[PDB]
């Protein structure tokens, strides 16, 4: 296998002509070699060079990536391109890093980017207001808009109030012999 | 507990060991949250159940 | 032709109050008057 | 305590224990750490000789287990890797996935 | 089984908008659970119930967003207070 | 309390008593309700305090 990536059994005969349990099971037993020499295949790698893999599939890597920075990643985060991003990199870095590790990132991340995406938020999910209560404690107490914080309030509030009344309608779906005389007819 | 962390903020920000000074009032309040979703599919049950016999 | 209704088994007196008005008389004996306090044999329900 | 929070469930977790007590190595989904045990942080080197504690692994770790503080046996939900801890050296590599 | 039919497109209408600022829908809803649940349980066993889990999948997501958006509820009114003080 | 609803569902409404115990009842878990979500509003806090 690594004479074939080297002069680069479907995996490698893919890469010959270019040049999954079973495919990392039979290519994973030099590994970082190959990786090198390769940096489809590529894909089935990742799901089997973190700057690397930051600067370059890119949904494959926001999903599948066994090694991605904090920085790239909120950075990627922050880009404003909104394709669902947004909740799979949430999901993707609270399945990856820790509170206090994105807590000290947002401390290092500019305060100009936290108010555009409260306000990009505000406008137009578990894991985005996670990411809302990291970005508050981030930020602290001091440093945060009068105005943005009462849109957030409103925006919040309103999305309590939603949240609450579907609860209550989610658990809702979740869910003596005759009187003393009756005034009664009868067939013939 | 409100006011006090309103007021002392910062202080709190500064001190090391948060968790090692107000584990008790952490305690009281996770359960005090674990308790709120069964509490209010209760009252989902609750209000389900009212609003069924005080039409009928 | 004719007809017999299992509607009322308790009955004390079938007439007819006027044309086209039936009387039925029926009980509730236990149900209502009585109440009489009955030895406790319980059912093994589960 | 050591609380991360992480967002998506597996029970798929082991951990073993250096005989000296200083490491704890940790086999978690598709990949390994070593965690110090004096403040339960990453394993940091100053030196770094990319003696690293994020290793990844094809399938789910089932077991990690060291033989002795030099020799560490890997069992994947799909193969075994044995590899070496003084230099982080691999050594042998045998598969799961027939049987 | 009109009220079956309307049942329906209620369903269909909420899973496709599961954050709308309405409350008509939800209140006819809750209204008609709360009148003919188990009739509505009783009418079909496969469309109806795989609709019914395909809600409550939402609604259990929305029951996951809630305490966290909650905690920033309280994030947000002890800010407003700090502002007070600031201000005074 | 929720299986003895759901076993006595009607005869709630025919005993007038049990009606207004429910009431009550829904006004004191309205404000565990509020007690509750003050609780979390403190999670929301203490998680930024800390």
């Amino acid at each position: 296998v690594i004479e074939k990536l080297s002069a680069l059994d479907i995996f490698f005969k893919e890469l010959k002509i270019k040049e999954y349990i079973s495919d990392p099971g039979f290519l994973n037993k030099d590994l970082i070699f190959g990786k090198f020499s390769g940096n489809t295949f590529l894909l089935t790698h990742p799901l089997f060079r973190n700057l690397l893999s930051l600067l370059r599939l890119f949904k494959q890597a926001i999903v599948t990536c066994p090694n991605l920075p904090l920085n790239e990643l909120l950075e990627e985060l922050f880009s404003i391109r909104n394709r669902e991003l947004l909740l799979d990199i949430s999901f993707r870095i609270l399945q990856d890093f820790t509170r206090d590790s994105i807590k000290q990132e947002m401390k290092k991340l500019s305060k100009l980017d936290v108010q555009n995406f409260i306000e990009f938020i505000t406008s137009g999910s578990t894991q985005l207001f996670q990411l809302l209560s990291l970005v508050l404690d981030s930020i602290g107490l001091f440093s945060l808009e009068g105005a943005l914080l009462e849109n957030l309030t409103l925006y919040i509030d309103k999305q309590v109030e939603i949240a609450e009344r579907n609860t209550e309608l989610w658990n809702l779906i979740d869910t003596r012999a005759l009187p003393t005389y009756t005034m009664e007819y009868l067939d013939i | 507990v409100k006011w006090c962390l309103i007021i002392h903020g910062g202080y709190l920000v500064s001190i090391p060991n948060l968790m090692s000074t107000l584990s008790s009032l952490h305690s009281t309040l996770k359960r005090r949250s674990d308790l709120l979703p069964r509490l209010l599919a209760l009252d989902a049950r609750l209000d389900c159940t009212i609003n069924k016999f005080k039409t009928l | 032709h004719f007809f017999f209704t299992d509607k009322y088994k308790p009955l004390l007196f079938v007439d007819l109050i006027s044309s086209n008005e039936l009387a039925i008389i029926e009980r509730n004996p236990l149900t209502f008057h009585s109440k009489q306090k009955a030895f406790i044999q319980p059912k093994l329900v589960f | 305590i050591s609380l991360p929070n992480f967002n998506h469930f597996s029970n798929s977790v082991s951990l073993a224990w250096s005989q000296d007590g200083s490491l704890i190595f940790h086999g978690f989904d598709d990949k390994l750490q070593i965690l110090d045990f004096d403040t339960f942080k990453k394993f940091e080197s100053l030196e770094n000789t990319k003696t690293v504690s994020e290793f990844t692994l094809d399938s789910e770790i089932q077991t990690v287990k060291l033989i002795n503080d030099t020799n560490l046996i890997v069992a994947t939900r799909t193969t075994l890797n044995a590899i070496n801890l003084l230099r982080g050296q691999v050594i042998n590599s045998f598969d799961l996935y027939p049987f | 089984d009109h009220l079956s039919k309307i049942f329906l497109t209620i369903s269909k209408s909420i899973t496709q908008n599961p954050w709308n600022e309405e409350n008509l829908l939800p209140l006819w809803l809750k209204w008609l659970l709360t009148l003919k649940s188990g009739e509505l349980n009783s009418i079909k066993d496969k469309h109806t119930k795989k609709n019914c889990k395909h809600l409550k999948s939402a609604l259990r997501s929305s029951e996951e967003i809630l305490p966290v958006l909650l905690g920033i509820q309280g994030r947000l009114e002890m800010l407003r207070r700090q502002a007070k003080l600031r201000e005074d | 309390v929720a299986v003895v609803l759901e076993l006595y569902g009607n005869t709630l409404e025919s005993s007038p008593v049990l009606q207004e115990l429910m009431i009550d009842l829904k006004t004191k878990v309205r404000h565990e309700i509020h007690k509750s979500k003050e609780a979390q509003r403190i999670e929301g806090m203490l998680q930024l305090l800390t």
